[PDB]
């Protein structure tokens, strides 16, 4: 249609700059990166995004409420992402025999 | 910290399904959510392959469980190598 | 700003080269030799004022840090030159050049 | 509309191997970084062009805007490398590429064109601000932007760039914004 | 490096030198342990004292690389130091690492 | 020099469409 393919270009069109995401890797390893890992990195967090905004429309649709996103499907959404162990957090040694 | 990612990502939701118009708050948490999985992922990749270097390598070793986000890890960079033949 | 460098680096090598031909074996009165006819030859050359008066292109010698070139645009990154101009000498250690080719 | 050439490159064999560093302290405007690349990059004035030559006599000539330019480009480097000493004989001259740009006069929507084409057109955003577009019959591969402008490469003549851009023209009347 | 002995104190040097070979004073193979120490002490001199910079802008006419030498030769520059300009025709720059 | 003009058009328009008004929620 009309909005379908408007929604398609903003699908393809939009990502992360590169001129941040530089900025804001090197403040973490201390040195240097690559160009390579640059645009992986901006690659990978377009997938996360999409992966939390087509599970937060899943919570919106479950729940009785329209397309307009509130943070109430957004912490939800990150709940639902972290049970099934798909946000990796680095500060929780876990323990599975008890 | 200021929102480094603001604009971008109002354009992302739009591109996923949510709106033209989103709430600056669902902005905000979005954005907190991507820092945040960004730290992760480049304190892993520091300590898996060469200590203090994040490669591509150790970087794709870290996506290697979700099949979503490797396959387009390994789609992006077939074709910037192309493009870079083209060229 | 050239016979302050000229006289002190003049001296240097002298009070260097003492040693040098002491162990090459010459008298004093050859050093001596040496810088008299040095200085009479800055005399000669008849360029900067000095010392022992009182008593042929423009070249540009140097080094370089980095030569840069877009399209037709050159940009030179010079260091530690003497130039010779016009006659005279001067002296620079850095230099940043503009080139239209 | 016509598309205008930008680039030809160029190669052709001398026959006789040159020992690099004569070369490099005797003509004008050569440059040699061995360490670097193995190569003499010699440029002249008058026809805006740059020559790689080779150790073995090989030589590759590139920017100039026409063939018979690019001919007399070659045929300048060949005789300034002869009056130096060397014997050089004009043996075989071919033209490896012809590069040729032009503007279709609206924008274009790009999202639509990958939909359509999708066997032929491979687009990411990201990576490249283009849609490559590979015609199979002119084996020519273009570069078609959201502004207007197209870049056809890596044709050997000039009705290869001609009959490519006369095909991807309906197309991309069809695909206006 | 062996670069600023076709300056003027370069030149004052050999020719006085020369001057001290043809009255057998000094010998050959020691000449050279001069100009070794000469080359040596500007080196260490040239890259110390001065602090002095001097800009101008250029139309080139020549270039040459070679052997990390590079050689330009250009052609009616004017030179800038402040309220010292220097209006010259043509001239030869050399420049080594 | 056409790489460097024309990767700022894919940006540009997404500042144009997307987000014209800003809202907030309770």
């Amino acid at each position: 249609s009309e909005e379908q393919l408007n929604r398609y270009e903003m699908y393809r069109r939009s990502a992360f700059p590169k001129a941040a995401i530089k900025r804001l890797i090197q403040s973490i390893t201390g040195t240097s990166v690559s160009q390579n890992v640059v645009i992986a990195m901006s690659g990978i967090s377009k997938v996360f995004v999409g992966e939390v905004v087509e599970e937060a429309l899943d919570v919106c649709e479950k729940w009785g409420e329209m397309p307009p996103l509130q943070p109430k499907h957004m912490r939800e959404a990150v709940r639902r992402l972290k049970s099934k162990g798909q946000i990796p957090n680095s500060k929780h040694k876990k323990i599975i025999f008890f | 910290r200021k929102r480094l990612f603001s604009k971008e990502l109002r354009c992302m939701m739009y591109g996923f399904g949510d709106d033209q118009n989103p709430y600056t708050e669902s902005v905000d948490i979005l954005e907190d959510l991507v820092i945040e999985f960004i730290t992760e992922m480049t304190h892993k990749a520091m300590s898996i392959g060469r200590q203090g270097r994040v490669q591509v390598e150790d970087i794709v070793f870290l996506i290697r469980k979700d099949p979503r986000k490797f396959a387009r890890v390994k789609d992006l960079l077939t074709m910037n190598e192309e493009l870079k033949r083209a060229r | 700003t050239v016979p302050k460098l000229y006289r002190s680096v003049i001296e240097d090598v002298i009070n260097d080269v003492r040693d040098i031909f002491l162990d090459d074996g010459v008298d004093e009165q050859v050093l001596m030799e040496l810088k008299t006819l040095w200085e009479n030859k800055l005399m000669q050359s008849r360029a900067v004022d000095g010392f022992h008066s009182e008593e042929t292109e423009n070249v540009v010698v140097c080094q370089y840090d980095k030569i840069h070139r877009s399209k037709n645009k050159w940009k030179f990154h010079l260091k530690d030159g003497i130039m010779n101009l016009n006659g005279r000498d001067y002296i620079f250690s850095k230099a940043i050049g503009d080139a239209e080719w | 509309i016509v598309p205008q050439l930008q680039n030809i490159v160029s190669t052709v064999n001398l026959g006789c191997k040159l020992d690099l560093k004569t070369i490099a302290l005797r003509a004008r405007n050569a440059e040699y970084n061995p360490k670097r690349f193995a190569a003499v990059i010699m440029r002249i004035r008058e026809p805006r062009t740059t020559a790689l030559i080779f150790s073995s006599g090989k030589m590759v000539c590139t920017g100039a805007k026409s063939e018979e330019q690019s001919r007399l480009a070659a045929r300048k480097y060949a005789r300034v490398v002869q009056k130096l000493g060397f014997p050089a004989k004009f043996l075989d001259f071919k033209i490896q590429n012809m590069v040729g740009s032009c503007d279709v006069k609206f924008p274009i929507r790009l999202e639509g064109l990958v939909l359509t084409h999708q066997q032929f057109s491979s687009y990411e955003p990201e990576l490249f601000p283009g849609l490559i577009y590979r015609m199979i019959k002119p084996r020519i591969v273009l570069l078609i932007f959201v502004s207007g402008k197209v870049v056809l490469t890596g044709a050997k003549v000039r009705a290869e760039i001609y009959e490519a851009f006369e095909n991807i023209y309906p197309i991309l009347k069809g695909f206006r914004k | 490096y062996q670069l600023y002995r076709n300056t003027t104190l370069g030149n004052s040097l050999q020719e006085s030198l020369d001057e001290l070979i043809q009255s057998q004073q000094i010998t050959p193979q020691l000449a050279l342990q001069v100009l070794l120490q000469f080359d040596k002490a500007i080196n260490a001199a040239l890259a110390q004292r001065v602090r002095n910079r001097v800009n101008f802008r250029g139309s080139l006419n020549t270039y040459r690389f070679c052997d990390n030498v590079w050689t330009f030769v250009l052609n009616d520059v004017e030179f800038r130091e402040v309220t010292e300009l220097i209006k010259v025709d043509k001239v030869k720059i050399v420049a080594c690492d | 020099v056409n790489l460097s003009e024309e990767s700022a058009r894919i940006l540009a328009t997404n500042s144009e469409l997307v987000g014209t008004l800003t809202r907030s929620c309770k």
